[PDB]
């Protein structure tokens, strides 16, 4: 109840932290997911650097549009786990750095605009297997130690 | 066809990390 949008506000507070670093605008588990993340979000602007070439970023609508079909393809099994979720951080980072190149509207609020998107899919579609699966501190920080 | 490869790829991601940490 409370507890949902305690846990939305939290999922955005991750997400725009990461975003942050992402495009270097001035806790444990964000600094563990800033790192794994950005591993990740590295490895697909390397690997995937044609098909990202595909995309012209050119407004908001565009990044939540590409963000959402593909996070859907992805999670279209039913799957979840912290793998999973952390691509879904690190696809928000790699859209918001196209968008930052491709974007024609002047948007200096960008990160905040992606955030919020990140923040609701991860919520819908991730919110309550966080809370069923030891949340970040005693689940996603735990895979790690 | 470039949103499934991408999409395919960060499941291939997804599972290599939840392998790893399991
Ligand atoms: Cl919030
Ligand atoms: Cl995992």
């Amino acid at each position: 109840g409370s507890m949902a949008e305690s846990e939305l506000m939290h999922i955005h507070s991750l997400a725009e932290h990461y975003l942050q670093y992402v495009l270097q605008v001035p806790s444990q588990a964000c600094r563990v997911l800033q790192r794994v993340a950005f591993s990740v979000q590295k490895e697909v602007e390397k690997n995937l650097k044609s098909y990202l070439d595909d995309f012209h970023v050119e407004s908001i609508d565009t990044a939540r549009i590409i963000f959402n079909q593909v996070m859907e393809k992805e999670f279209e099994d039913g799957i979840i786990n912290w793998g999973r979720i952390v691509t879904i951080f690190a696809f928000g980072g790699v859209l918001l750095k196209k968008l930052k190149q491709e974007q024609i509207a002047l948007d200096v609020s960008a990160y905040k605009q992606v955030s919020s998107f990140v923040a609701e899919f991860i919520m819908n579609n991730t919110g309550e297997w966080i809370r069923q699966n030891g949340g970040w501190e005693d689940g996603f920080i735990k895979k790690f130690e | 066809r470039a949103e499934v490869q991408i999409a395919r790829k960060l499941q291939c991601i997804a599972d290599q990390f939840h392998r790893l940490h399991t």
